[PDB]
């Protein structure tokens, strides 16, 4: 669910 | 009688007994059962009676601890966690430096912060014998711990590490402990640093779940993936002391003594935490904002430093992303077209008393803004904006509750069936915002046909202007379908408020030390090369291994930076299928405060358009001094009217604004102003623009897309890259900081 | 984008609200 994902941890 | 461990692969070829509670203790010896903790850690099954069998003395012990356990963990309580928690003896490290040694403390011993800031090799309780001159340092380390680094050890421990008196536990009691890696047997921070999710929360920005692993957390520890406790206890304490103490530079020295957990497997978590440390900085999670290192103590590993960058454009994004990379160790040389650093942040220090922003000046969302974090590290205080806004007609009239309230829902309600308009819309059936919106309208008078009065209608207008305040464009221009696309992820929570000192103070501390060449436009970019090559107007070359552009979305537009190869025409798609939106502003100074009176202490008031042409024409006003004392107001030219208003010089667009605020004040003499700027942005030529917006037949993945490095060699960053938070200094900064990481790893 | 609003911030349009 990407909506609520840290912006900086999801840089994959 | 055994000699052998229960546990299949185990590495103990000698099992001996920790626990040593039982009379009839094992010891060394043989069992019937030898119970695995870990592969340094087993007890008899003589202990294990004392403790579970209700005839025996330590049932008391156990139940006790039982009790308390199943009330507030998850986990079923055992005698293996029981054991674990409560009697596997401490490990701890020796603090001298040619030493280092890891020892066991014996069974009594509790170990605490202090024990482990202090300790050193053979440390006894006060004594009167005169010590013997022996020297314990050099003491064999116990076999076990060479074990413990090797990935099958942690594989072979049977239960996470809990933590006792994490630093992290306070902001997680609504989580059973166990679960995120802390002892269920246990026990004036910023109000903007809420780093951990809570239960039922709806999503906010920069927050992590205290529960789970994020996306880039599974891909860098994989083995943590299955059994993520540990990692999580780890991660969740270093949060809770960076935002303790953001004013330093967080080390595995000051998280060590903050790491409270019984058996060797503290050890692996000193181990680990130190890794965890390094991800979290080259991240920007942590030992970020405006820490400065200064001189030679730099953040990351000497791995990380041969290696060097050039930075194209010192606003925001180029800077944060200086100021990270400098602070791992890495080489960095940034180049400004213009003759200062801050690009569209630049604060006019003239008015008496207070400092006013030319650009941005507003924080928008303070809740775990890196932009609140600043204010911390230097500190400076935020004004929170009060709600009331009033709507003052020309000329005088306060528009009344009724109306007020009734146009509000109304001109919500628009967008409620704008938004159900586009539901199941593609790209290129895409329509301007303005024009959908006056499509329902006229539908809506037609179907219901509930003539609004003249006033109900300018009313209306004051609304749609305040949309082409936030996109930086008149609404015939801006996507109906991606206008608010961004809100897909999760945005900036809580407080606005005016950053009174202006964002030149973060600016400043940001590029303080770095090197930065002024008036130094970049002409172009070649990364055919080994290494790339970055050409100024007047001819002036450098070289760096990677490059990253943080120039304005409107100069990439222009495509004023020659590029060697060029662009994709992926890329040059995304790139001008987003607006460049502006917005100008005026600033105003006062003999007196004449706005008192009718204003009323709010930080704004609001001016109902005469017609929709003007709406854009200083919508709002802004009261610059919280204070109350000085008297400076700021006021903004957004959609039509900046078109208006470019042939216009700037005693015009100020007798006009004069104009203005005689008929909001027409119950009064209004003074003369004797001091004032307008802005030039749109003509500003390296910059040409306020901020980035999502054009008709655009989407939010155009960011996306600006965003992509090149080669692992040529990056972008700047706030139409930031796709969750585009538009404002802090997507700015945050697509700096994203950049620096990206940069650091490859 | 709307986010960028402070006065007077608009509020309809925006999709169902999302919980953990
Ligand atoms: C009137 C106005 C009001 C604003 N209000 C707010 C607000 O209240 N809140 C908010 O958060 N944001 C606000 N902003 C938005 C904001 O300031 C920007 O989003 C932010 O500054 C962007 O940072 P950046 O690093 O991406 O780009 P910039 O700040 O534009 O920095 C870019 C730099 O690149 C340089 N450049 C261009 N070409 C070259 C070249 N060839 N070589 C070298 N350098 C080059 C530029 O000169 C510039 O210094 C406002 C902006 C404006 C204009
Ligand atoms: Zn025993
Ligand atoms: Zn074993
Ligand atoms: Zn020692």
């Amino acid at each position: 669910d990407p909506h609520f994902h840290h912006f900086l941890l999801s840089q994959t | 009688g055994s000699r052998k461990c229960e546990k299949a692969g185990c590495t103990a070829t000698c099992p001996v007994c920790f626990a040593s509670a039982s009379e009839r203790c094992a010891k060394n010896g043989y069992t019937s059962r030898w119970y695995h903790l870990s592969c340094g850690e087993h007890f008899c099954n003589e202990c294990f009676d004392h403790y579970y069998r209700s005839h025996k003395d330590g049932y008391d012990k156990y139940t006790t601890w039982k009790k308390i356990w199943t009330s507030n963990g998850k986990t079923e309580p055992s005698p293996k966690a029981f054991m674990a928690d409560q009697q596997l003896p401490y490990w701890v490290q020796c603090t001298k430096p040619e030493c280092r040694k890891w020892r066991q403390l014996t069974k009594e011993i509790q170990l605490t912060p202090q024990i482990a800031k202090t300790y050193r090799c053979g440390m006894k309780p006060n004594t009167a014998i005169k010590p013997e001159t022996s020297d314990h340092c050099s003491l064999p380390e116990d076999l076990r711990v060479l074990e413990v680094s090797n990935h099958w050890w942690y594989s072979m421990l049977i239960l996470p590490p809990l933590l006792k008196d994490s630093v992290a536990a306070p902001l997680l009691s609504a989580y059973y402990p166990d679960c995120v890696g802390m002892s269920p047997s246990c026990t004036g921070m910023n109000r903007y640093f809420q780093p951990f999710y809570q239960p039922n929360e709806c999503g906010k920005a920069l927050c992590v779940r205290p529960d789970v692993m994020e996306l880039d957390e599974l891909y860098e520890f994989p083995e943590y993936s299955r059994d993520p406790t540990m990692y999580l206890a780890l991660r969740n304490l270093i949060l809770a002391l960076w935002y303790t103490n953001c004013k330093e530079a967080l080390t595995p020295q000051k998280c060590i003594p903050h790491i409270i957990v019984r058996g060797l497997v503290r050890i692996r978590c000193v181990q680990e935490v130190e890794r965890i440390l390094y991800f979290m900085t080259r991240k920007g999670l942590i030992n970020t904002g405006v820490l400065s290192v200064g001189a030679d103590q730099y953040l990351l590993p000497k791995d990380y430093h041969n290696k060097s960058v050039i930075i194209i454009g010192a606003g925001p994004a180029g800077l944060a992303a200086a100021r990270q990379l400098h602070n791992f160790g890495i080489k960095v040389t940034v180049l400004e077209a213009k003759d200062r650093i801050g690009g569209r942040v630049w604060d006019d220090k003239s008015f008496k008393g207070v400092t006013v922003g030319r650009g941005a000046q507003i924080v928008n969302g303070c809740i775990n803004n890196p932009v609140a974090l600043m204010c911390e590290q230097l500190g400076i205080s935020m004004h929170k904006f009060g709600e009331r806004c009033d709507l003052i007609q020309e000329g005088g009239r306060i528009t009344d509750p009724t109306i007020d309230k009734r146009m509000d829902f109304h001109f919500n309600a628009l967008l409620d069936v704008v938004s159900e308009w586009r539901k199941d819309k593609t790209q290129l059936q895409d329509v301007p915002l303005g024009e959908k919106i006056e499509e329902i309208y006229k539908a809506f008078i037609k179907e219901s046909g509930i003539q609004f009065s003249e006033l109900e209608g300018q009313v209306l207008q004051f609304h749609l202007s305040n949309l082409e305040y936030a996109c930086g464009s008149n609404l015939h221009q801006v996507s109906a379908r991606s206008w608010d696309h961004n809100e897909f992820f999760a945005q900036f929570a809580g407080d606005h408020t005016l950053l009174t000192p202006g964002y030149s103070v973060i600016i400043e501390k940001l590029a303080e030390g770095l090197d930065i060449q002024l008036k130094s436009p970049v002409q172009c970019i070649d990364y055919s090369g080994d290494e790339v090559q970055v050409t100024t107007t007047d001819g002036t070359g450098y070289s760096a291994q990677k490059v990253l552009v943080t120039v304005p979305l409107a100069l990439l537009q222009k495509g004023a930076i020659q590029f060697n190869p060029p662009l994709s025409e992926k890329k040059m798609k995304a790139i001008n299928s987003l607006g460049a939106g502006i917005i100008e502003k005026i600033a105003l100074q006062f003999p007196y405060r004449f706005w008192d009176s009718k204003v009323q202490g709010a930080d704004f008031f609001g001016h109902v358009p005469p017609s929709a042409s003007k709406r854009g024409l200083f919508a709002v006003f802004y009261d610059m001094d919280p204070q109350k004392k000085h008297s400076v107001l700021m006021s903004v030219i957004a959609g039509e009217a900046v078109a208006s208003v470019r042939t216009l010089d700037d005693k015009q667009v100020l007798q006009q604004c004069m104009a203005t605020l005689r008929e909001l004040f027409k119950e009064q003499e209004v003074p003369d102003p004797t001091k004032y700027f307008v802005t030039r942005w749109s003509t500003d030529p390296w910059i040409q623009m306020a901020y980035s917006f999502v054009k008709t037949g655009g989407s939010g993945e155009a960011y996306d897309i600006i965003a992509e490095d090149i080669q692992g060699t040529v990056f972008f960053a700047g706030e139409a890259t930031n796709r969750h938070f585009p538009q404002t200094v802090t997507g700015a900064y945050l697509s700096g900081v994203r950049e620096a990481s990206k940069i650091a790893a490859f | 984008a709307r986010t960028m609003q402070t006065a007077r911030k608009s509020t309809g349009g925006k999709a169902p609200r999302k919980q953990l």
